[PDB]
């Protein structure tokens, strides 16, 4: 069609016109050697690494850059391509530090190995080399910048993709040094990722200084619970130990990148763990004990309570096969009291449909969306790389974005309407201007936070958000399949537990306060013994002692999400499982085999003994939820909002304020990043 | 890995000008020795065509009248430029092999002699540090010396995808390996041909019909270490 | 001299340094010389000026440039550091 | 007494033809009636159209729903409520 | 002369693993991920195939990492899906495969950088 | 599925095959508790030889069962040329091994595995 | 020469010893230098190949001449970077004049 | 910079010791804790300051080939010493 | 060493000592690291 | 040049013509041939011609390998037949080895070649053991290697480097006995393969 034809060593490609050399020859299968270029970054074309031959032309060009013209061969491996990669490597190397036996990119090193792939053998160099002062940027990112070899990945990703130009290049000729010239700290909830895009050992992660070499970690492929977006990582282990957190390429989700959270919060995986099960002594205080005498004691309690006497709440990290199986064993004794610590509007269709409380267009869709109206979200600290996938199509596609809520920075410009709930009443109703944009948009998205829904006015605020979704499908605007209300979560297990029949938001247990109380890994401190009666018999399933463990009668020690196969479902649901990286530490087990141990013992055996049975379940009551990596999609908008304007509830005057407003209230927000001790030198260094 | 040490050349000739009388000396306690004799002549003959059929090499061929050496047939390294003559044995018993073995050490010292005269100046490991590591100077001085260093201790040198059976006259006879590389730098399948391997499987031919302390005098001229016969 | 600056009494984000009512119409002259939309292109006459006022570049009139430009200050500063003409001491 | 209802279907399949009637034409009507009760709707690509019911103490029943109509949907939720 | 077997190829009896490590364990299929620090995609071409991680205990006298589990280091390589599914089935593994994840392509365009009137000028080089 | 056979050439050629190891097996306990000395019972000893061919009873694949027979007559060999020592003879029976825990409770209460 | 240790945890050493005889962890020291916290070589695994000491590029882990050491128990064998770094103070005077003699030669 | 803890047990310089409630430490009943007592943190802080006339200096380690891979010291900073980082010693531009 | 005397160094031992197995002087091993994982103390009020 | 192997054009010619002769005459088995760069002749043959190709190699005027210099096997578990058998032979009277290959599966028997060589029958007997290869017509076919009862082929890729069982001498029993392996130290697994590829020469195509 519109292809045209190119020879890589004489083998016929058929490209894309503005395809480059580089890209060329990866259809046939092979890599450039490069150091400047990154697929995700803009075209530098300095390192000068890619230089190749065209057959016929006396000058090498830059595969990278160069777009390639029809009938090109290019020949990747001629001696003219070879002598220019030793070239360049020679160059590269010669005011480089010999530093490999130090650094910390020995061993997953592009230089160390490009140098041995492409690279002569030996040097020629006779003289002295460069030697540059460091940088301070904060305590995440260390710098050794005689290592840094000047290609500008950092800059590049510093302003495209996290938004930020605070990095540069200050100088001229050899004596051309990146940085920020100023002391300055680079603290972004992305920041991390230049340690990754970084080809040689310059910016190294500060917390994994020293501690392992990259030939001997076992890497464990999981999914990250610090946010909602299900990001795919990688996580380092050696010797049962977890040594660091990795990006896991998803173009879906994140992409290849992950927020400074998901990198550099595991450390509070060594700190304030639950090891042994606990019941309080005569004296009452928390004593270790046995799984036999800690489960006797909950079983006994349970087969004395009955219907509205037992509630649960499930906090923010809890997977899925622990959701349905604390679900049944309740359901064994009547109660439906299975409540979560973040709302969700239980109005008109509650979570009868999946698409009331789902991200609809998905992540990759916003790259498709031209106009984007946030409403009362933070999606910066909330979601940071569903942020970051906005700011691309800011960049690429110049899509335009509102927001309704605080003024806050997302790293990009945006038109703010104000903060305050009414002006959905004067969208939805024509009267506001920003209407005239959403009606001509071709494929509008609104996207309203969890957060907003926080709020005790949290109905009337989805129905309002809803009723402009509705006004945009009734108009031609749209193209049906295209689906416009977005609804984006902050917390890992909410989908899930909605998914299961859960009931969001812990006004249940308030309206009947209940004899006995399962604390599910719930730390937000919604419900506390000032709401229950006397005598309440408290149960903390978890696994960090934080807010929920204090006041419990028993304690069940569990795992972490790095210590267990378990099921999450991201904020567009889908459904993805997490790996056993290393096995929980002491004592504790398995969370969904607590509650399975727990029912045998009361005499309400669950019907599944394995994770696959337990698996199994989780496919009778959502089938969605053992399709893993699938983005299943929902309909019924229509019956959603039919039913959303049966109850007239008013709108609070207060402004929508976003729990997260600065960059210090990222760092610390579960239990996991409350027992960081990296996330806390974060929290110092962004406020003093 | 390393050079001779200054002297050590010196040394191995003051031994070699001696050693042929202490072979010599052995000679007189076994090669007419008529109780020597009694032991080894005529046991556990091969015939040429059985040795060859049941895989045997070095000796356990040579002692049988076969004309086979792989360092004559097959030359490595540099035992083309060597001068030295195949003991061939006429009747492929036991004490046709042991002389031969005893022969066969004349004959080392006979090259040794060559090579303390032809040895030549020069490096001592291919100059490609790609392969082999840079000298320790180097390493610590140069940035791609130092790089070639980490990886070789690491990583290792990268073979080509491919597979070999390399075989050298070794003391014992035909010692091979069948080497198979993915491309990666670790082998991906290795197995070593023994020459004694072969041999000790023949022990039951060539002991059929001799006495109960024959067997002892055969598995004796077939030179058996199990080191690398169980590998 | 050096590429990286620290502050010192003499030289901080607090030195005080403005244009005079002068040259902020000589600034408004320069801005207009470009297409509306790349204001950035004005970085190198402005701090130019800033200098011939001044004498040399103060961090804080670095600064300056880069809040009425409307340029990141980092921007400022790669060009301040590259051309020789500037005198940031 | 009655618990949950839960009714699985395909979005694009023709055995949940029926079913998909149903919750355009019906569901809201339901919902309505019986506004205590959670009536979970879940969409999956290929399944076969289900009528989970849970009754007290975690008592469940299935009822397959395939090559249903939208009448004889609604018989089959009847005898649930019922 | 040959014979006729219609049933599934199974080895399961023949192969001397203990049944615990047939029966218990999970055998993950799956293409490596690109190790996010370096940009080659060498690492990411043939299938492996692992086995599910197992307790890892600290040694009482020198705190060396102790284990119980004999496929603790097990990994084969596999150049399709498919091969890596047929050699789980005959062995009775159970096991997941994972679909490859292959990068999406890029539209480059190093003119972009300066652009008149779009986002994609770049301030810097 | 048209296959190089090794000997059965189908499944009631193979479950001959089984029922002469069978006998020969069953004889030889006998012999094998004199000769190795053993201190079961040749009770014992048969019904360990029962429960070795019972737990590869599913077997429908004729080369399959020709392995396991194959293998079998190779145990026999060690044992009754007094190949195998005393040691070897007992390995079926683990009596050092202390019992599994098998329900979920007890693998449960001791660790991770299931 | 100052009292420093030569090692800086680079794991060389670890990575090439055929036997896998070396453990070692290491974390920035509390002066911000890289140094190991645990150094072990099992010595009933190691084969005395002289590989880890080719290995390191700062000539920290040798091997030193001693070899009149054998124990009455396994576990004496087991050494510790306690017991490593007591060797290199012991034995420094022989193992210098040893480097000192055989350096050009590598 | 060897010290005791309270039960009497000697602290190594990587800051080992077992705890009260350990029991491991009933291996060295009727036996001693190999500890040594040449603390490298303590040694290398004991060695002069370096003062070089340039802003780049360069350290092997002492020894030539014996020392360590040669490395090169930026000086600018004023208010800390350039440290190196294979041996430690120390360097300020006078 | 009474002509070529070994260098001089201050951690070098002033006194060499003979092999100290099965004496109470013998060598013991054990783990140089410290413990990876710091579990949660209870409080010592009993609130609940 | 110094520094690399040189290269020997008239055996590599030799050697292949050599396979066309032997292509020639035996194709009802020979399925593939090819000489490396090092000039090594291969020959893949059908597994039903293992007989008649060694006997055709040994025996005839031009080719005369009276010599099995080895027989191994090779275990690719990515492949239906995992198992590659491979025969290194010796010729004296021409100075020269060929290496003979075929294949199979776990439950294909192969055809013994103790009658073409004598030398195969402990090779043979260490395949079976080792690889878990049946070898029909064996005259002796049983373990070789590895300890009397001993369960599975340790040879297989598959097959755990530390094995399942390991030895210890248990005083109550006053015997050596066999227990489920536990390591003090794991094993500790590396990843040592570099990202970026080594050798253009041998791409794969995409
Ligand atoms: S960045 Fe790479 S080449 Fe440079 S010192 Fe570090 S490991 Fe060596
Ligand atoms: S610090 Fe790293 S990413 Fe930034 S320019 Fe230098 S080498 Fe490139
Ligand atoms: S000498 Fe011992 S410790 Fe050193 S590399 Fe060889 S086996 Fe390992
Ligand atoms: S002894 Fe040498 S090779 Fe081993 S970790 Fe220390 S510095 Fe590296
Ligand atoms: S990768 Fe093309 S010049 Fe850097
Ligand atoms: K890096
Ligand atoms: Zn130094």
């Amino acid at each position: 069609s519109n292809l045209i034809e190119v020879f890589v060593d004489g083998q016929s490609v058929m490209v894309e016109p503005g395809t480059t050399v580089l890209q060329a020859c990866e259809k046939v299968g092979m890599q450039i050697p490069r150091f400047c270029y990154h697929e995700r970054l803009s075209v530098a074309g300095n390192c000068r690494m890619c230089l190749v031959e065209i057959e016929k032309a006396p000058k090498v060009v830059a595969a990278c850059a160069m777009p390639v013209m029809k009938g090109w061969n290019i020949l990747t491996n001629s001696e003219k391509t070879k002598k220019a990669r030793e070239g360049v490597m020679e160059f590269l190397l010669a005011n480089h530090p010999l530093d490999c036996p130090i650094c910390d990119q020995g061993g997953e090193c592009d230089l160390q190995d490009q140098s041995m792939m492409f690279g002569s053998d030996r040097s020629r160099f006779l003289e002295g080399k460069r030697a540059v002062e460091d940088k301070n940027i904060g305590p995440l990112v260390k710098t050794i910048m005689t290592r840094c070899i000047q290609c500008t990945r950092c800059i590049r990703f510093a302003s495209e993709i996290a938004g930020v130009d605070d990095l540069g290049t200050t100088g001229r000729g050899n004596d051309m040094q990146v940085g920020t010239y100023i002391e300055k700290m680079f603290m972004s909830e992305l920041s991390g990722n230049i340690i990754d895009i970084c080809p040689v050992g310059a910016l190294t992660s500060k917390p994994y200084a020293f501690t392992a070499r990259p030939w001997e970690t076992r890497k464990t492929e999981s999914i990250d619970v610090m946010d909602a977006v299900g990001s795919n990582i990688v996580v380092s282990t050696r010797t049962g130990e977890v040594m660091r957190i990795l990006p896991r390429m998803h173009e879906d989700i994140n992409e290849e990148w992950i927020s400074d959270k998901t990198r550099f919060a595991y450390d509070g995986l060594k700190r304030q763990r639950l090891t042994e099960p606990m019941v309080r002594n005569e004296k009452g205080l928390l004593t270790h004990t046995t799984w036999e005498d800690a489960l006797s004691r909950v079983a006994g309690m349970l087969q004395s309570f009955q219907g509205n006497d037992v509630a649960a709440i499930a906090g923010g990290l809890v997977d899925a096969e622990a959701l349905i199986a604390l679900k049944d064993l309740l359901n064994r004794v009547d109660s439906d009291t299975l409540c979560t610590e973040e709302v969700f509007p239980t109005a008109g269709a509650g979570t009868d449909l999946r698409s009331n409380y789902l991200l609809n267009t998905t992540i990759a869709g916003v790259e498709e969306a031209d106009v984007v109206l946030l409403v009362g979200t933070n999606p910066r600290f909330e979601a940071p790389l569903f942020n970051a996938r906005i700011r691309k199509s800011w960049l690429h596609n110049d899509l335009k974005v509102a927001l309704i809520g605080s003024p806050v920075d997302l790293t990009y410009r945006y038109d703010h309407l104000g903060d305050s709930p009414k002006i959905l009443q004067d969208i939805a109703s024509g009267s506001h201007p920003f209407s005239q944009v959403l009606q001509e948009a071709k494929k509008p998205m609104v996207i309203l936070g969890s957060s907003a829904l926080q709020r005790n006015d949290g109905a009337a605020i989805l129905a309002a958000v809803s009723n402009i979704a509705q006004k945009i499908r009734t108009s031609s605007g749209v193209t049906g399949d295209w689906k416009v209300m977005n609804i984006l979560h902050r917390i890992a297990s909410q989908v899930a537990a909605l998914d299961l029949g859960y009931k969001p938001g812990v006004e249940a247990i308030q309206k009947n306060p209940p004899k006995m109380l399962f604390l599910l890994g719930a730390d937000g401190g919604c419900i506390t013994r000032q709401d229950l009666p006397k005598d309440c018999f408290i149960v903390y399933q978890g696994h960090h002692g934080d807010v929920g463990a204090p006041i419990a009668d028993v304690i069940l020690p569990g795992a972490a999400y790095t210590e267990k196969s378990a099921t999450y479902v991201n904020t567009e649901g889908r459904a993805q499982q997490t790996k056993v990286a290393v096995t929980p530490p002491g004592l504790a087990r398995e969370d969904w085999k607590i509650i399975r141990a727990l029912s045998e013992i009361a005499g309400m055996t669950l019907p599944y003994d394995t994770l696959d049975q337990v698996r199994n379940r989780l496919e009778e009551v959502s089938p969605n939820l053992v399709r893993y990596d699938d983005v299943e999609g929902a309909n019924y908008f229509q019956q959603a909002s039919e039913l959303s304007k049966l109850v007239n509830q008013q709108l609070l005057a207060d402004p929508l304020v976003p729990p997260q407003l600065t960059i210090k209230d990222f760092y610390m927000t579960d239990s996991i990043s409350r027992a960081s001790q990296t996330m806390a030198k974060c929290v110092k260094a962004v406020t003093e | 890995h390393q050079d001779l040490p200054l002297g050590l050349m010196d040394d191995i000739y003051e031994f070699s000008k001696n050693f042929s009388l202490r072979i010599d000396e052995l000679e007189e306690m076994l090669t007419n020795n008529r109780i020597w004799r009694n032991r080894t002549v005529d046991i556990g003959i091969v015939t040429a065509e059985d040795a060859l059929n049941y895989g045997f090499s070095g000796v356990m061929l040579r002692g049988s009248g076969i004309q086979w050496d792989l360092r004559k047939t097959q030359p490595y390294d540099v035992y083309d430029q060597v001068e030295f003559d195949v003991p061939i044995g006429s009747r492929g018993d036991c004490y046709d092999r042991y002389l031969c073995r005893v022969e066969e050490m004349r004959q080392s010292i006979r090259i040794i002699s060559q090579c303390l005269n032809k040895m030549p100046p020069g490096e001592i490991k291919v100059d490609d540090a790609k392969v082999s590591p840079p000298k320790r100077a180097e390493m610590k001085t140069s940035m791609e010396s130092l790089i070639h260093h980490f990886k070789l201790y690491t990583e290792g040198y990268q073979v080509p995808p491919g597979a070999t059976y390399t075989a050298i006259e070794a003391p014992k006879g035909e010692f091979g390996v069948y080497l198979v590389s993915d491309g990666s730098s670790r082998p991906y399948r290795c197995k070593i041909k023994a020459p004694g391997f072969a041999h000790l499987a023949g022990l039951d031919k060539m002991s059929k019909g001799h006495m109960l302390a024959d067997v002892v005098a055969i598995i004796g001229t077939q030179d058996i270490v199990f080191g690398e016969v169980d590998r | 001299a050096l590429f990286v600056h620290r502050d010192t009494p003499e030289n901080n984000p607090e030195t005080p340094f403005d244009f005079t009512p002068e040259n902020y119409k000589r600034i408004e002259a320069i801005v207009k010389n470009y297409p509306e939309g790349h204001k950035a292109a004005a970085v190198l006459p402005v701090l130019d000026l800033a200098q011939r006022q001044n004498g040399w570049l103060p961090i804080s009139a670095m600064n300056k440039v880069a809040e009425i430009l409307q340029v990141p200050p980092m921007r400022v500063y790669e060009v301040a550091t590259f051309y020789t003409m500037y005198n940031r001491k | 007494g009655l618990r949950e209802i839960r009714i699985h279907l395909c979005q694009r399949s023709p055995g949940s033809q029926g079913v998909r009637d149903f919750i355009e034409k019906r569901y809201v009507e339901l919902k309505k009636a019986n506004p205590d009760l959670p009536i979970l709707i879940r969409e999956c690509s290929d399944v076969q159209p289900k009528l989970w019911a849970r009754y007290a103490f975690g008592q469940e029943k299935n009822v397959s729903l395939n090559n249903f109509s939208a009448d004889q949907v609604t018989r089959a939720l009847e005898n649930v409520l019922s | 002369q040959l014979i006729t077997v219609d049933e599934k190829l199974d080895i399961t009896t023949i192969t001397g693993v203990p049944e615990e490590h047939i029966k218990t364990r999970k055998a993950r299929i799956f293409v490596p991920a690109r190790n996010n620090m370096q940009s080659g995609v060498n690492n990411t071409k043939k299938w492996k195939m692992e086995f599910d991680t197992r307790e890892r205990w600290e040694n009482p006298l020198m705190g060396w990492a102790s284990t119980a589990d004999p496929l603790s280091n097990l990994v084969l390589t596999f150049s399709t899906k498919e091969d890596a599914v047929a050699f789980a089935e005959k062995n009775g593994w159970s096991y997941d495969v994972e679909e490859r994840k292959v990068p999406k392509p890029k539209s480059k365009s190093y003119g972009a950088n300066f652009s008149w009137n779009k986002r994609t000028r770049v301030s810097t080089k | 599925t048209s296959v190089k056979p090794i000997f059965s050439r189908d499944m009631n050629e193979a479950k001959r095959r089984v029922r002469e190891l069978y006998r020969a097996w069953y004889r030889e306990v006998p012999n094998t508790v004199h000769l190795f000395q053993l201190d079961i019972s040749v009770k014992q000893g048969r019904d360990k030889v029962r429960e070795m061919f019972k737990k590869n009873a599913h077997i429908t694949d004729p080369r399959v069962v020709d392995l396991l027979v194959i293998k079998g007559k190779m145990e026999l060999e060690e044992t009754i040329k007094v190949w195998k020592q005393r040691t070897h003879v007992m390995r079926f029976f683990h009596e050092t091994e202390a019992p599994r825990p098998k329900d979920f409770l007890s693998k449960f209460y001791v660790g991770h595995d299931p | 020469p100052s009292g420093e240790e030569r090692c800086i945890a680079c794991k060389l050493c670890e990575a090439v010893c055929p036997a896998q005889a070396i453990t070692i962890e290491a974390e920035p020291r509390a002066d911000g230098s890289r140094r190991t916290t645990r150094y072990d070589i099992d010595m009933t695994k190691c084969i005395y190949c002289g590989f880890c000491q080719e290995a390191c590029p700062v000539d920290a882990i040798v091997e030193g001449p001693n070899f009149e050491f054998s124990t009455e128990t396994h576990e004496e064998l087991l050494y510790n970077k306690e017991k490593l770094l007591n060797n290199g103070d012991k034995w420094e005077a022989e193992i210098a004049a040893n480097i000192q003699a055989d350096y050009l030669y590598r | 910079g060897v010290r005791t803890s309270p039960t009497g047990e000697k602290v190594t310089h990587t800051g080992q010791v077992y705890d009260d409630g350990d029991y491991r430490k009933v291996r060295f009943v009727g036996r001693q804790k190999e500890v040594n007592e040449n603390f490298a943190i303590d040694l290398i802080a004991e060695q002069p300051v370096s003062q070089v006339g340039s802003r780049v200096i360069s350290c092997d380690g002492g020894g030539g080939a014996l020392g360590h891979p040669r490395v090169y010291i930026n000086l600018d900073k004023e208010t800390k010493t350039g440290t190196c980082g294979y041996c430690g010693l120390q360097f300020r531009q006078q | 060493p009474t002509v070529k005397p070994p260098t001089a160094r201050k951690f070098i031992w002033t006194n060499h000592k003979f092999n100290l197995s099965g004496t109470p002087q013998q060598y013991v091993p054990y783990s140089t690291t410290r413990k990876k994982i710091q579990e949660w103390v209870p409080p010592s009020t009993p609130y609940k | 040049r110094p520094t690399v192997r040189p290269r020997n054009d008239v055996a590599h010619k030799q050697l292949s013509a050599f396979g066309e002769y032997v292509a020639e005459i035996l194709p009802k088995y020979v399925q593939q041939v090819q000489v490396s760069c090092f000039n090594e002749l291969e020959i893949c043959i059908h597994p039903d011609g293992v007989i008649p190709v060694l006997t055709f190699l040994r025996d005839h005027s031009n080719a005369q390998f009276k010599s099995l210099a080895d027989l191994t096997a090779v275990d690719i578990p990515t492949r239906q037949n995992r198992f590659e058998i491979v025969y290194n032979l010796l010729s004296l009277r021409f100075n020269s080895r060929i290496r003979v290959k075929t294949y199979t599966d776990e439950l294909t028997p192969i055809e013994s070649s103790v009658p073409v060589y004598k030398a195969a029958n402990w090779y043979e007997r260490e395949i079976w053991d080792m690889f878990g290869v049946f070898f029909a017509n064996h005259p002796d076919l049983r373990r070789i290697l590895t300890d009397y009862g001993f369960e599975g082929h340790p040879f297989r890729k598959d097959f755990p480097l530390s094995g399942y069982v390991e030895l210890r001498y248990d005083d109550e029993v006053k015997r050596v006995v066999a227990e489920p392996v536990e390591l003090a130290q794991e094993f500790r697994k590396f990843d040592l393969n570099s990202p970026w590829e080594a050798f253009p020469a041998y791409r794969q195509p995409p």
